[PDB]
């Protein structure tokens, strides 16, 4: 489980299951020790809207 | 045909990077382009390799050589792909007056 | 060609096939060395959501 994963459960339509969820870094982060905007996220895998 | 005018669309971008260095037209220019239509929806890619030539004609300059029509579906790396129906293809524009 | 192609089997409806994916360069890339706009993907190939 290297950095940043971990393990979730989850009720699909027919039992659990033991789906697991990760996040990475999307660019160098230091690209200004001065900058100000937001570190937007960006969800990925199919997500419902709620 | 949004596909494969976006795709041709990009492949002359690049080609003319890789030609023709110092021309920039093309890399910013608002560009209408209009392709009529009338094309079989399944054979409508087949018309693709024509706007590649268009469009670069405009980058450079130069009007086309006389009467010289064309087809066939184009890739991002150029290369070309058969077409089907050439039969109704040679009949039509033999009587256009195109000789290559 | 040696830049942007690989070979890529699939599982085509009748049979396998060997399709080719396709990328290239879109835009001059160093009009500004020092600048911090990620250069976006466009896809293509009439792709599912998925």
């Amino acid at each position: 489980t290297p950095p940043g994963v971990v393990m979730g459960l989850a009720w699909t339509a027919m039992g659990g299951s033991t789906l697991f969820v990760e996040t990475s870094l999307r660019r160098p982060q230091d690209k200004d020790a001065k900058g100000d905007k937001d570190g937007s996220l960006e969800v990925t895998g199919q997500l419902g809207e709620v | 045909m949004k596909e494969s005018a976006r795709i041709a669309y990009t492949f002359a971008r690049a080609f003319l990077m890789q030609h023709a260095p110092a021309n920039d037209y093309l890399v910013t220019s608002h560009i209408h382009l209009h392709v009529p239509e009338g094309a079989t929806p399944k054979d409508g890619p087949s018309a693709g390799c024509t706007i590649v030539t268009a469009l670069l004609s405009l980058a450079m300059g130069r009007p086309v050589r006389q009467n010289l029509a064309m087809t066939g579906e184009v890739s991002l790396t150029g290369k070309i792909l058969p077409v089907g129906g050439i039969k109704e293809k040679t009949i039509a524009a033999k009587r256009a007056g195109v000789t290559c």
